[PDB]
RNA sequence: GUCAGGUAGAGAAUACUAAGGCGUACGAGUGAACUAUGGUUAAGGAACUCGGCAAAAUGCCCCCGUAACUUCGGGAGAAG
RNA sequence: AAUUCCUUGUCGGGUAAGUUCCGACCUGCACGAAUGGCGUAACGACUUCUCAACUGUCUCAACCAUAGACUCGGCGAAAU
RNA sequence: ACCUCGAUGUCGGCUCGUCGCAUCCUGGGGCUGGAGCAGGUCCCAAGGGUUGGGCUGUUCGCCCAUUAAAGCGGCACGCGAGCUGGGUUUAGAACGUCGUGAGACAGUUCGGUCUCUAUCCGCCGCGCGCGUCAGAAGCUUGAGGAAACCUGUCCCUAGUACGAGAGGACCGGGACGGACGAACCUCUGGUAUACCAGUUGUCCCACCAGGGGCACGGCUGGAUAGCCACGUUCGGACAGGAUAACCGCUGAAAGCAUCUAAGCGGGAAACCUCUUCCAAGACCAGGCUUCUCACCCUCUAGGAGGGAUAAGGCCCCCCGCAGACCACGGGAUUGAUAGACCAGACCUGGAAGCCUAGUAAUAGGUGCAGGGAACUGGCACUAACCGGCCGAAAACUUA
């Protein structure tokens, strides 16, 4: 359940280590985002020599969360490390491979590319 | 919080007649071969002695 | 030995454990005890469960009944004495009966015994 | 039209859709049900049908309810509730000593249940009314969950009747509308309605059908 | 008794291979990828498994690129087609929730000889 | 002001206990809200607040290793 | 600036966001050399900011045991 | 300065709301220097919503993310017998200035007790007594009140209408979003003070083993039941009647004209039904049914009084997820209402003993073992008792 003031592990080749959300999108007032949903944040941590670097607001889609998600069948699914990516201007991952897991949910739409660069799920 | 004004007998009393009691049912048990009123709730021990009859 | 539901019967907890304990003592011991009400509702299951365990003693129930009772005595005539006594009541081996309240607090007395048949 | 019958809250589980998906139902168990009266415009003033509920032996049931049930031409039963239809046209369809089962009610329907929801006793404004609590540091003087203020300073005198305090909450008739019927057992005289009905388990409902999507 | 026992058996799901927390077991999971029923395996570590009857359900805990993942699963579902116990497993709690914190040579467990 | 037992503990602190002294003076029940002391908690982890205010966090014995500055003693039980 | 009313003076750093904080510019209403001018190694239950952990302060509230509140028996005030 | 200095506690912040539209949006309409999207202006419309953070006490204001919106005001610049004390406005001390001085500076800076057991009205819930012309028991129409009224993204129409191009529709439908509220434990989690297992210190049951008290339930791993949200569903309607602005139809006064003078229409989240709840103390005290629908005594028969009864109710008693007490619901020997016992589901992890391998801790068969409270079905084994109190008709007029 992540949310306003939150750190979370950045899943790219972009340099940003953790980021720490701002506000979530999607509605007038959303106190939580789980799987599947954008949000903007500030990376507090980089890689030295990064494409980004610490104070660049940008876009993230929450991926593999911490507290449990609910599928349509009944199962559920919870990772241990709050993480995300950090998304292009309007769909799009920012960057070229992922590391970590990634959550089936994000098929949605709109996220096929983030899905098949996910070696998971 | 403090009393304003002095309360006056009727609206005293109306409350005051509600501190009352409710007195207990009563039952004949035959003990000794003298009849006694004992009330329901004492009368299965009223049979075997467990409760005194000044 | 279901929980009581609210505030328990003595003080604070780790009191009412004790308080039970030392009640079935009495009663195994005396044959029959006299005490409030409450105290006696909570004792009736106790007192039956410990029956109901020295019934079944053969081994291993001597130890479930020590952890509870401390009076050796007590507990080498709660399974000896009664023992099989009760070996064809199915159950309801404790008759509760109500008596006069006291003076001073009014607290509802009651009075626990054993059925003998 | 409006179809309805009397049942009982079992208990709530799931089932699985035809594509794997889970569905929260509950039980109902809506026995079979005795039509003992029928209120007319001449007679009363509107349209309705009397139900009974519920198995009693004849030795409890009362003087005055007997001798209604007698005249009635049915049995005694626990529990009596009326529905009230929209018209004479569609009251003619139930007659005295009829008998409904659960068979008045079709898989994938919508259905609106009645029940008395549970009661909670005398519960606070933060459990009534969803009150926000105050802060529980910075010098909270025993305010932690009480309201605080009620009104105006002094221009309204009183507190604007009608304010949400502190009371005795649930224990009161709900409704709750457009229950899913997931299915219905014939065998037992069941309804797995979809979702959590008021009431708590074997509690007195009426089932009715839906009005806004009926 | 299960008073609703007569409801739940008409779903319940037979064929179900014992199995206990601790164990090695893999999965088989139906999924629809753009309309293509596909099965996927998902292989780890029963850490826990709630009885409920029908609503009777079990964790899987799987170590995948340094991240750790917890499946639940109920025991009758239906997108479920194959539980293969690989190897037993010798544990003493119910609910191995304690397995959060270890890696590798500390997550393992051992195995009926 | 004087007696200073034992068990772990560096210890007259801490937990229990030997001899000794007490259950001390209103009591019995009731999962109401609420008042005050503790216990627990999924996720965020100071985002509440003028203000890390109160709780929590490091906390004990043996070791590797300890910066800027400095009046050369110290910082230092630094940190880890 | 515990000294500046104009003032949230201007620049740089810190946070995405800083009338707070640090250095500099000097336009010193109304700093200034024993009512001392420039700080100090160590230090302060003196004030402020930031940094890692931490936690119910908060998102967001929830339950458990105690003495009251609640019922019973006895005693039995109060300010107005 | 007209009550108030023999006391009306002053600014912000938290909890709590109430009311107006000079309306931020949602809704409708007129004019546009309105080609369309996107805009400017005016009229009606308050049913609903009107975010989270950094600075500074702050109100206010600036900035960061959004949002259809981050609205203006009254209620002692709302709310301290609800809270906070950050500042203002006590007592201490310092900076700069003022005065030879004690001291002062709507200049600054560090700190600096927030009292009261609710008397009456007001409010949230619950009882007692009586009335509804005999005592009651069931099912209900219902005046009159309470509850909700939010809204965004995408996909077809349609890359069509429009537009040189860029750009880009109204209307009509479908799918999916955020918040609020109701229900529930079915899934996931929080709580489990008589539940299971590991363990440090200590004493004890003679001693080993096995157990018990204390040190927060001593600490954790959990933990079925009730409760809760972080979990699952459900309400926002559709439709009908009359309207504000507005658009109109036939039409004179005044041979034409005109939405009006006579009439007839459309017209919004505004108004009333329509969705949920309470409601016959609604004193017009309601309506449809059923049971009892009969016994004595005194006053001097005018009426009244007492006693005893039928239905019914209540008292005593075992209990509930019903509950502060009260009250509500089930039962009471013609009974599974509760306690116990058996069995099932579920929690916990492999119990005491024997034997084996190991000098040793320890592990292995007896063992899905032993233990357990809420969930369920049987079983009268125990308690609902040979038991007590209230409780039923003046009469008269018209049809
Ligand atoms: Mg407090
Ligand atoms: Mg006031
Ligand atoms: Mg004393
Ligand atoms: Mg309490
Ligand atoms: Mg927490
Ligand atoms: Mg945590
Ligand atoms: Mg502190
Ligand atoms: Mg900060
Ligand atoms: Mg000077
Ligand atoms: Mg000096
Ligand atoms: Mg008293
Ligand atoms: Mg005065
Ligand atoms: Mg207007
Ligand atoms: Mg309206
Ligand atoms: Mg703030
Ligand atoms: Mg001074």
């Amino acid at each position: 359940m992540i949310q306003q003031e939150s750190r979370l592990k950045v899943a790219d080749n972009t340099g940003a280590k953790e980021i720490l959300c701002i506000r979530v999108l999607g509605g007038s007032s959303r106190r939580y985002a789980g799987i599947g949903d954008v949000i903007v944040a500030t990376v507090k941590d980089a890689i030295p020599g990064g494409n980004v670097k610490r104070g660049d607001v940008v876009k993230a889609v929450v991926v593999r969360t911490v507290k449990e998600r609910r599928r349509a069948d009944g199962s559920y699914i919870k990772f241990d490390e709050n993480a995300a990516v950090i998304i292009k201007n309007d769909n799009d991952p920012r960057g070229t491979r992922i590391f970590g897991p990634v959550g089936r949910e994000l098929r949605e739409k709109k996220f096929m590319k983030i899905v098949s660069l996910a070696p998971e799920v | 919080a403090v009393p304003k004004r002095r309360m006056s007998r009727a609206n005293t009393r109306s409350r005051r007649a509600q501190w009352k009691a409710e007195a207990p049912g009563l039952v004949t048990v035959s003990v000794a071969g003298q009849q006694r009123k004992v009330p329901r709730r004492l009368l299965k021990a009223a049979r075997l002695g467990l409760v005194d009859l000044d | 030995p279901k929980p009581t539901k609210g505030p328990r019967l003595g003080g604070s907890s780790s009191h009412q454990s004790a308080l039970l304990a030392n009640l079935a003592t009495s009663l195994f011991e005396h044959g029959r005890i006299k005490t409030t009400e409450p105290k006696a509702r909570a004792l009736r299951p106790y007192a039956e469960k410990l029956i109901t365990h020295a019934k079944k003693g053969a081994l291993h129930n001597r130890r479930e009944v020590m952890k509870k009772i401390r009076d050796k005595d007590v507990v080498h005539t709660l399974f000896a004495e009664i023992g099989p006594f009760y070996a064809d009541r199915n159950g309801g081996y404790t008759r509760i009966i109500k008596v006069e309240n006291r003076k001073g607090d009014n607290a509802p007395m009651a009075v626990i015994e054993l059925v003998r048949e | 039209a409006r179809k309805g019958i009397l049942g009982t809250k079992l208990g709530m589980t799931q089932v699985f859709d035809e594509n794997n998906k889970v569905v929260p139902v509950t039980v109902v168990k809506a026995g079979p049900n005795v039509v003992t009266r029928i209120r007319t415009t001449e007679r009363d003033g509107y349209s309705a049908v009397q139900l009974a509920y519920g198995e009693i032996s004849p030795r409890k049931v009362i003087k005055p309810v007997a001798g209604q049930f007698a005249a009635a031409g049915v049995n005694p039963r626990r529990h009596v509730a009326e529905l009230r239809l929209d018209d004479e046209a569609a009251v003619a369809e139930y007659e005295v000593g009829q008998e409904l089962t659960a068979e008045i009610f079709s898989d994938g329907a919508y259905v609106d249940v009645t029940g008395t929801s549970k009661g909670k006793g005398f519960a606070g404004t933060m459990k009534r009314h969803g009150f926000r609590g105050q802060g529980a540091a910075h010098g909270a003087q025993a305010v932690h969950r009480r309201p605080g203020s009620i009104g105006g300073c002094a221009t309204p005198g009183r507190v604007f009747k009608g304010t949400r305090m502190s009371g005795r909450m649930g224990n009161d008739r709900v409704t709750t509308q457009n229950l899913k019927v997931h299915k219905v057992d014939a065998e037992n005289g069941v309804l797995l309605i979809k979702g959590a009905i008021p009431g708590r388990n074997g509690g007195l409902v009426v089932v009715r059908s839906a009005i806004k999507r009926g | 008794m299960n008073t609703l026992d007569f409801v739940d058996q008409a779903s319940l799901r037979d064929d179900i291979p014992t199995f206990s927390p601790g164990d090695t077991v893999n999965v088989h999971v139906k999924v629809i990828e753009g309309s293509k029923e596909r099965i996927q395996v998902f292989k780890g570590v029963v850490i826990r498994r709630q009885g409920g009857g029908i609503s009777e359900t079990f964790t899987v805990r799987k170590e995948s690129y340094g991240v750790g993942v917890e499946r639940t699963f109920p025991v009758h579902s239906p997108n479920i087609d194959h539980i293969d116990v690989l190897t037993r497993g010798d544990v003493r709690r119910a609910k191995l929730y304690y397995l959060r914190e270890l890696r590798g040579k500390k997550a393992k467990i051992k195995e009926k000889r």
